[PDB]
């Protein structure tokens, strides 16, 4: 039990750090002109669809999971 | 009368009336067919 | 197991939402189009334009850590 | 008649004159303490302060310590008081080293309450503070030793 | 100079024009909504009359009419109470056998399987047990049948209608003028005498005629339906003469000053009634008579129209000494032109009064069969404690509002307030030191005990068996109280309360009503904890009030207003510098303090007071006196209080108390939900709403009213509201389930 | 604490504390060398998150190890 | 000392100058708009970083930008 | 070009009963500020640090510990009482530095004798990204 909890918490921290450093790269080391129209720039330019659909997925999951739990309770 | 109608359709009042009607409808449906966990008609 | 796995999915999706939103909007958004010039971490942009608390990408990571802890929990 | 007044009549300095702050007996008592004996060698003021504090510290350590019930209560408490005096000496020495330099004058105010010149207190110099802290360490060790000797080593009914 | 009735005719004509326009009061709001933020503002400033206008007369008229509306609401609430007791209650069954039947005055229709909540409460009835204590009030008033309850409900409904009409008429037909509101001497004279004194005399008159003879018959064992009606005791006087002979002479003792002859029903016994477990009604009637005399005299102090009396201005300006300059000069003008000053004073006083009411009400129970109704006692104490705490925090809120808005030394200058504002730094610094010192010594001792226990050194703990911290002063005071009757207060037979001492345990129906409460080391520690929490919350509120206008950080804080988010990230950061934010933090600290107080009360009562008596007189307490030895460590509070007593609530599923478990979990949820608002900022939420709004724009389904994220101050307000609701509700469910299952 | 209460309150409190220390006998002989200030906004968020995480981890580790080891099964 | 910049979109409305609580900004002669005015920041050493100036600028995006930088005793707004 | 007025000691200070919000050690070792105005008549005003003070007839001089305090006091004197004011910065060496209004006319009104400082001739959206100024001491906005 100790080992499993250990490695899961460390993995969560590592994932959160990976995303943090991705954001840091966007801020510091990103060159818009040298990345013109490649996958990275196109990711940046339709960020809103990504964020909105991910928000929809989160809303669906939360709504229905909590609804079922509260119903059973 | 006209202003009574106007205020009676404002967001809060309209929403409360709509939700009271919906609650009553659902309550009656549950009362007639309670403890329904599946759709058996077809 | 079904219900708890869907809770896990909710946690993963919401943490990813916070982190992805913090990253893709790090370079700037409609509320602060010149964010890239203010660095990765900064307090805010003052109370103007409605108020700009927790507008940095560092603050997005900050809010994502809570969700990571919750999901791993 | 009003009791509270602005400092020295200057109402734009952040302070007030009050019976607690500035009453004849209180002013005399405060001026007659070692910390405020400006024209005295810092070593002797440190000696007085250390004696008082070292003698002070013995009581609480001895009575309330983990070995109060044990027969060695006096020894343990006296050793703890001595150790605390040593740590306070360390703190004084590092504070003096960090806050003072040999080549700089005293940072103490040079003016008195009537506006006349006076030699700034040498305690706020580097060597002045060094002498004061050495005197404090010596006096603290002596005070701890005296308080320990006064009890336990000698009966002397108290309480 | 003279006191007279002044009004204005038809100031506002009743109509529906302004109903159709949302937010008529504010011009920009009247124009219409541009963004969703508008909507929130419309509610945030609904009752902020002093901001919609600047005329004192309009503000006063609005305040008077809103008072009438709230009074109507209260009357409607009381009418609902009495009607529910009349129809949907087992009041008569409970009246026949009080200790046997559990009071209940609410049933639930059977719709979705919720009829499980209609539990077996006794008396051939199924419903939801009520802890409001209404049954005891009705029994003490002499109500025996449901016809009387029906009549009271109808009368209360009629009075609610009358209050509503009075509000309408006074705001729209006859609105008093400003000089009428500013007449405080006559107002004080009437409220002291016309309201309090006269009302107490009226209630004493009722108790002499209805409460006493009816409760005497009830305690004699007569069935409630066989008792003569309350009016008979007035028609034929021998009915009263039988119970108390001194009614035979009738009034002549009162006019010949042979008042001793009235000793039959006007006593000074003290203590509790051994049969019902409440205060002697013959003591309460005498209480209200004496109170009526005192208030009718006190309401003759201030001068109105006939020269005799006191001018409040004269009293105020006659007081001043060498330490305060010309103090009290100018306060009369401050307190008669600003409503927020009066509101803050009155809120502080009412909060303190409610707290005192809780203390005195569990100290000596005043209603029959209330002491042994443990659920009622606990619920009443906790409810009054929370109400008082909230009112006290509101006092600070409105003091700060006055300081920001209505304080003006150019026109209304006061000396004491000026001196306070001039040495606020010293005040707050010393208060901060006191807070730190109390926090270290109160909580630090708990941490010390916990650490010693963890290290296997119980001899070093601060306990009754290791290092004792006995509250000698409290013990001495309660000992002096125990010896009081017959020594220092000869006319009293029993001490004021049974918590003082003297033994004489009082029990009813096999349950302990009251007995002496011992004070030990744990009591000392918890009392110092209470002092620490009260001092810290006072620090927060006082610092908010004093530094509302200016400080060394923002020298022009008043120009920003009472409510505002910040002053930017300059000077290192100026987050939460406004007084509203100080109230916002004071709310959290008040919650902390009141939670600890109610926890102490509950555990102490269960451990050392409440319990079951037996044939030999052996008291078995709900908790076997573990408070003295377990409450001195945090681990004991977590284990012997929270963990042990949460079993009742968590198990409630499958029974009539399942609603309490549901509310327990839901309160936990809402509390955790509040942290969402308390920890984040609105910038992130606005940025996310941008993507959401874009997703909506893609489908031509975007709202015209642009959806903005909540304002900073609104985020704080929502966070604190949800935090308080969740915490208070989880404690409510915990207490109710525990005391209903175990009581 | 650091997550709910924010900087301005603490800054004003520290200001009055500095006044008090500077205005008292025998202790004004001791002078600080770095002017006391309230924690920065970003720093306060970081400290609050660190406290949150450390408490989270420590309490869960204690619970898990004690409950599994208490039964050893 | 914080860095305050004025950008050429400024319309010389003067609202930022009215707002500064340390007298950091000014109005100077200029020729690219109707007012012949533009904001200047000659005394940024006294800027406290309140960003009250930005809250007053009506242009979109802002014409006056405050970039918080190295902190001094003047920028930290300390009276002790 | 507008010789700044010289600070004149001996000018009376406003009537004040003392406060705990006054000067501290920073005034003693670093700097403090002085504000002067005229006030046609004696009247009571709100101090920027504590309670209420009374302005003497004729010139008034008040010493504050912060420039922001001086500006708040000047704003209140200018908008409420319609009084002209000027304040200085005083160093422990004995130096005085005229501060405001710097060129005799308040900064709100455009003056033909002012040069532009920190003005960028471009919209805020035309700043280079950080990557272009990386490993150079400059910042993207300083360009
Ligand atoms: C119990 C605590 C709690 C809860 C319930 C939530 C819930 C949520 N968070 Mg949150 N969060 C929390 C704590 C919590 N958080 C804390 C402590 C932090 C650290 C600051 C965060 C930081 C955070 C961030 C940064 C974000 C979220 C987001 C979200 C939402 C994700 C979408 C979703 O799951 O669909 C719905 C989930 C639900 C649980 C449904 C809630 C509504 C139910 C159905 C009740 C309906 C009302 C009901 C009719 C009763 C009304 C009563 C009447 C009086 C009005 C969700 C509503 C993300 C978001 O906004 O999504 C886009 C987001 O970005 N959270
Ligand atoms: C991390 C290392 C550490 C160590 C090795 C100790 C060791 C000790 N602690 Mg301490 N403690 C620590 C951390 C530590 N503590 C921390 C972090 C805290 C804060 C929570 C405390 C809080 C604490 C309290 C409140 C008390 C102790 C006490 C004690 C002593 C109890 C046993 C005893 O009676 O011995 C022998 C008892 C004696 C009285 C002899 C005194 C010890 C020697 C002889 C003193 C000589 C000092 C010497 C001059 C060097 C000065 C320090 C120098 C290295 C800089 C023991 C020597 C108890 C005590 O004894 O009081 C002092 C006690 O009251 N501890
Ligand atoms: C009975 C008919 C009637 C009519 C047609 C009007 C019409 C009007 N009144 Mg008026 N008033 C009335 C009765 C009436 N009033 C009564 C009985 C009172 C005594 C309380 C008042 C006291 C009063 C005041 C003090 C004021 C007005 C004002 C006004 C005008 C502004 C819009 C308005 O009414 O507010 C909005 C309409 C509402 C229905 C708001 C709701 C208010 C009720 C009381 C809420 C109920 C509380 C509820 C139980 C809370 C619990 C919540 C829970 C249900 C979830 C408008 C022309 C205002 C004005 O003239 O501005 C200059 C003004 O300040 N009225
Ligand atoms: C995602 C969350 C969720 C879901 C999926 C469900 C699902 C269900 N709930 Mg439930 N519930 C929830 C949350 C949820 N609940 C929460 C949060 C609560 C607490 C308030 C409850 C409390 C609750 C109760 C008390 C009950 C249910 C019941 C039910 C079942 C009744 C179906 C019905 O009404 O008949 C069918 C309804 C219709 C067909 C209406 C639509 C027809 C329209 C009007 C006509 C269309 C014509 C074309 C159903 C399987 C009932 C049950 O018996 O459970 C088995 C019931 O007693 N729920
Ligand atoms: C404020 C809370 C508090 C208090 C009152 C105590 C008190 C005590 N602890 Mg303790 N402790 C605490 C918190 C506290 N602890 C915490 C949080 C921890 C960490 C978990 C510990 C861990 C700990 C350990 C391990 C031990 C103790 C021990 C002790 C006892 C002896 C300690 C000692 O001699 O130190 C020194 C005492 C002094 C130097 C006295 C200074 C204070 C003076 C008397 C007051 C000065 C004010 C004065 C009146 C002002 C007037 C001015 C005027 C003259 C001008 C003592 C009764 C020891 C013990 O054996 O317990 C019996 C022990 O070993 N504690
Ligand atoms: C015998 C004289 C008398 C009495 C009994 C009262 C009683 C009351 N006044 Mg009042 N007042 C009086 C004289 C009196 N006043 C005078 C002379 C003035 C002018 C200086 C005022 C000015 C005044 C103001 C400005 C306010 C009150 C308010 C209140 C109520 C306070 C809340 C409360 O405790 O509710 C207790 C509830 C009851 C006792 C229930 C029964 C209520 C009865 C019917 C009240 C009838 C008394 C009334 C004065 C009768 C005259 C009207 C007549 C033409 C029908 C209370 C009912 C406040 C309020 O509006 O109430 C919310 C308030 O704002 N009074
Ligand atoms: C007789 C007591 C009393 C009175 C007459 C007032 C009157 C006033 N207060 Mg005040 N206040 C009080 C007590 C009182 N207060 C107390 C006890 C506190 C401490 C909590 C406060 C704290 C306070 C603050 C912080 C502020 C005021 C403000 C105001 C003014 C505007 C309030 C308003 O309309 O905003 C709008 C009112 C609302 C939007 C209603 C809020 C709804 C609450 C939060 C929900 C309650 C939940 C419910 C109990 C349970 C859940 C039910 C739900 C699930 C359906 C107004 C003159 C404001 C002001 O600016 O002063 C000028 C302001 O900032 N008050
Ligand atoms: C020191 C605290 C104290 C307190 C709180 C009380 C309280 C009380 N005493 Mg008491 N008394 C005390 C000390 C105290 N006494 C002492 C030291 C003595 C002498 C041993 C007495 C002798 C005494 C007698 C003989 C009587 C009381 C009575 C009373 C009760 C009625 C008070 C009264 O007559 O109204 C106030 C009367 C006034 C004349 C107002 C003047 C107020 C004082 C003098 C100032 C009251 C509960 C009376 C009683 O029997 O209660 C039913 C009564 O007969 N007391
Ligand atoms: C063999 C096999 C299989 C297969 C599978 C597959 C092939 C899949 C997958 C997979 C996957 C699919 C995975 C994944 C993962 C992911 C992740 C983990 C992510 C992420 C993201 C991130 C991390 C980001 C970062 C960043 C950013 C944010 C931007 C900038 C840059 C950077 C990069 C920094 C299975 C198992 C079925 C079964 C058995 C057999
Ligand atoms: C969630 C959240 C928001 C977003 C808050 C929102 C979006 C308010 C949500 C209110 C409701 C849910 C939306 C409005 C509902 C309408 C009345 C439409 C209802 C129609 C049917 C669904 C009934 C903030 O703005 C914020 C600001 C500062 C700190 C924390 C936070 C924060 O946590
Ligand atoms: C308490 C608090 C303060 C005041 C905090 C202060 C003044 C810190 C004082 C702590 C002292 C220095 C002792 C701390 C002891 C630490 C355990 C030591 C850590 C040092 C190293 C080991 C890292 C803020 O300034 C603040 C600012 C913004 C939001 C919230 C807050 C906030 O909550
Ligand atoms: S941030 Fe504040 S102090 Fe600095 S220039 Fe802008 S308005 Fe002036």
């Amino acid at each position: 039990a100790a080992l499993y909890t250990h490695h899961q918490y460390i993995a969560g921290f590592i994932m959160t750090g990976a995303f943090a450093h991705g954001a840091i790269f966007f801020i510091r080391d990103y060159n818009p002109e040298q990345n013109a129209d490649n996958v990275l720039a196109r990711m940046l330019e339709h960020k809103e669809a990504i964020i909105s659909h991910l928000s929809w997925a989160s809303l669906f999951l939360g709504f229905h999971t909590l609804g079922l739990y509260v119903h059973n309770d | 009368m006209r202003d009574l109608k106007t205020y009676l359709s404002v967001a809060p009042v309209a929403s409360t009336l709509w939700f009271a009607a919906l609650a009553g409808l659902l309550i009656e449906i549950n009362r007639f067919f309670p403890d329904a966990l599946t759709f058996p008609f077809f | 197991d079904f219900l708890v796995h869907h809770a896990i999915a909710l946690g993963l999706h919401t943490t990813t939402l916070i982190l992805v939103k913090g990253a893709l909007d790090a370079r700037g958004s409609k509320l602060m189009p010149d964010k890239k010039d203010f660095g990765y971490s900064f307090p805010c942009d003052g109370p103007g334009r409605g108020g700009t608390c927790d507008i940095s990408a560092w603050d997005a990571f900050y809010l994502a850590v809570f969700w990571m802890l919750n999901t791993i929990g | 008649y009003q009791v509270v007044q602005p400092i020295n009549g200057d109402p734009f300095i952040g302070s007030l004159e009050t019976p607690v702050t500035s009453s004849p007996l209180v002013a005399w008592y405060l001026s007659n303490l070692p910390g405020y004996r400006t024209a005295v060698n810092p070593l002797l003021r440190g000696i007085e302060v250390g004696l008082a504090h070292g003698f002070l510290l013995v009581g609480p350590f001895v009575k309330a310590g983990p070995l109060r019930n044990t027969e060695i209560a006096g020894q343990a408490g006296s050793l703890a008081a001595g150790g605390l005096v040593v740590i306070l000496s360390i703190c004084l020495t590092i504070y003096g080293i960090s806050s003072f330099n040999e080549g700089d004058p005293s940072t103490a105010p040079s003016l008195t309450l009537t506006g006349r010149k006076k030699q700034p207190d040498q305690l706020q110099t580097a060597d002045g503070w060094a002498k004061f802290t050495g005197g404090f360490f010596f006096g603290g060790i002596s005070g701890v030793t005296w308080a320990f000797f006064l009890l336990y080593v000698l009966d002397l009914p108290y309480f | 100079p003279e006191v007279k009735i002044l009004v204005d005719r038809d100031p506002i004509k009743t109509s529906f024009e302004q109903w159709a326009k949302p937010g008529h009061f504010s011009r920009t709001i009247a124009k219409g909504p541009d963004t969703t933020t508008w909507i929130w503002n419309l509610h945030a400033d609904a009752h902020d009359f002093d901001s919609h206008t600047s005329d004192l007369e309009e503000i006063s008229r609005k305040v008077f009419s809103a008072h009438f509306g709230q009074l109507s609401i209260i009357f409607l609430w009381l009418s609902g109470m009495y009607f529910h007791g009349a129809r949907f209650s087992n009041y008569e069954a409970w009246l026949n056998d009080p200790t046997h039947i559990r009071p209940s005055a609410q049933v639930v229709w059977p719709i979705v399987g919720q009829e499980i909540l209609n539990g077996d409460v006794g008396g051939g009835f199924r419903g939801i047990q009520i802890t409001s204590g209404f049954f005891q009030i009705w029994r003490a008033s002499g109500i025996t049948s449901e016809l009387q309850l029906y009549c009271t409900a109808i009368g209360a409904l009629v009075f609610a209608a009358l209050m509503l009409f009075a509000g309408w008429f006074h705001y729209h037909k006859a609105a008093p003028k400003l000089v009428w509101f500013q007449d405080v001497e006559s107002m004080l004279n009437h409220h002291l005498a016309g309201l309090l004194g006269l009302g107490s005399l009226s209630w004493a008159g009722h108790q002499v005629h209805v409460s006493l003879p009816i409760n005497q018959f009830l305690n004699a064992g007569v069935d409630p339906k066989e008792i003569p009606l309350p009016h008979e005791f007035i028609l034929n006087r021998d009915l009263l003469a039988q119970l108390y002979p001194s009614f035979a002479e009738g009034a002549t003792p009162f006019f010949t000053l042979n008042w001793s002859k009235y000793a039959d029903f006007l006593t000074f016994r003290g203590g509790l009634d051994p049969l019902t477990g409440g205060l002697w009604l013959t003591d309460i009637a005498h209480h209200h008579l004496a109170i009526a005399i005192l208030f009718l005299i006190a309401g003759h102090m201030y001068r109105t129209n006939w020269g005799i009396g006191h001018g409040i201005k004269d009293i105020l300006e006659a007081h001043k000494g060498p330490f305060t300059g010309q103090g009290h000069k100018g306060l009369y003008e401050i307190l008669t032109t600003s409503w927020h000053a009066q509101l803050s004073i009155n809120l502080a006083m009412l909060g303190s009064l409610t707290i005192i009411v809780a203390h005195h009400m569990y100290a000596m129970p005043p209603y029959p069969y209330l002491a042994t109704d443990y659920g009622t006692q606990l619920s009443l104490f906790t409810h009054h404690m929370w109400i008082g705490g909230f009112l006290i925090v509101g006092a600070a809120a409105h003091a700060a509002i006055f300081m920001v808005r209505d304080y003006d030394p150019t026109t209304r200058y006061n000396d004491l307030l000026d001196r306070v504002l001039r040495h606020r730094d010293a005040i707050i610094s010393h208060l901060n030191w006191v807070c730190i010192f109390l926090g270290f010594h109160s909580f630090g001792l708990y941490i010390h005990n916990d650490t010693m226990s963890a290290l296997g050194r119980p001899q070093d703990m601060f306990s009754d068996t290791a290092i004792q911290l006995q509250p000698v002063f409290a013990q001495w005071i309660q000992n002096t109280h125990a010896l009081a009757p017959g020594t220092t207060a000869p006319g009293a037979t029993t001490s004021t309360s049974l918590t003082w001492g003297g033994g004489d345990l009082v029990s009813v129906g096999g349950k302990v009503a009251l007995l002496p409460i011992p004070l030990g080391t744990a009591d000392f520690l918890v009392h110092h904890i209470h002092a620490f929490t009260i001092h810290v919350t006072v620090l927060i509120l006082l610092k908010g009030v004093l530094f509302a206008r200016s400080s060394r950080l923002i020298p022009d804080k008043a120009n920003l207003g009472f409510r505002f988010p910040c002053d930017g990230p300059g000077r290192g950061g100026t987050c939460q510098v406004s007084a509203w934010d100080h109230v916002f933090l004071g709310l959290f600290w008040m919650y902390n303090a009141i939670s600890v107080v109610i926890f102490h009360f509950s555990w102490k009562m269960q451990s050392d007071v409440w319990g079951s008596i037996n044939d030999q007189g052996v008291v078995t307490h709900i908790t076997g006196g573990n408070f003295a030895q377990s409450s001195i460590t945090i681990n004991g509070w977590l284990r012997d209080f929270l963990w042990a007593q949460a079993s009742q609530v968590i198990q409630s599923y499958g029974s009539s108390l399942s609603a309490y478990g549901l509310f327990f979990l839901g309160a936990h949820f809402v509390w955790a939900f509040s942290l969402m608002f308390l920890f984040s900022g609105r910038g992130y939420w606005q940025e996310l709403i941008e993507s959401i709004v874009w997703a909506h724009n893609k489908l031509k389904v975007a709202p015209a009213t642009q959806p903005r994220a909540l304002s900073i101050v609104q985020g704080r307000a929502v966070g604190v509201t949800h935090y308080l609701l969740g915490g208070i509700a989880t404690t409510w469910a915990f207490f109710l389930a525990r005391i209903i299952a175990v009581g | 604490m650091f997550l709910i209460s924010w900087r301005g309150y603490w800054q004003e409190l520290i200001e009055t504390l500095a006044w008090a220390h500077e205005r008292t006998p025998l202790a004004n002989l001791i002078r600080w060398r770095d002017k006391p200030v309230a924690l920065s906004i970003v720093q306060a968020r970081l400290v609050g998150l660190v406290h949150f995480s450390v408490g989270y981890i420590f309490t869960y580790a204690a619970f898990l190890i004690a409950s599994t080891s208490g039964k050893f099964g | 000392s914080h860095s305050v910049k004025i950008y050429d979109t400024c319309i010389g409305c003067t609202q930022c100058v009215r707002a500064c609580p340390t007298d950091v900004l000014e109005m100077i002669p200029w020729g690219g708009c109707k007012a012949k005015q533009i904001a200047s920041a000659p005394r940024t050493e006294d800027c406290v970083g309140c960003k009250r100036c930005e809250s007053a600028c009506p242009t979109d995006f802002l014409s006056v930008r405050v970039y918080l930088w190295h902190e001094t005793t003047r920028s930290m707004g300390l009276a002790y | 070009g507008f010789t700044p007025p010289e600070l004149d000691p001996n000018t009376p200070s406003p009537i004040f009963g003392g406060s705990t919000g006054g000067l501290l050690r920073k005034a003693q070792v670093e700097e403090f500020y002085v504000i002067t105005w005229e006030s046609p008549k004696e009247q009571i005003f709100e101090m920027p640090t504590g309670g209420a003070a009374i302005m003497r007839e004729g010139p008034n001089l008040l010493k504050l510990a912060r420039k922001e305090q001086c500006l708040a006091l000047g704003t209140r004197l200018r908008s409420k009482y319609k009084i002209k004011y000027q304040f200085y910065r005083v160093f422990p060496s004995g130096e005085v530095q005229y501060l405001h209004p710097k060129d005799g006319v308040y900064p709100e009104k455009v003056n033909p004798g002012r040069q532009g400082v920190g003005v960028n001739f471009r919209s805020i959206g035309k700043n280079v990204s950080p990557i272009e100024v990386k490993f150079t001491g400059k910042q993207p906005y300083d360009l």
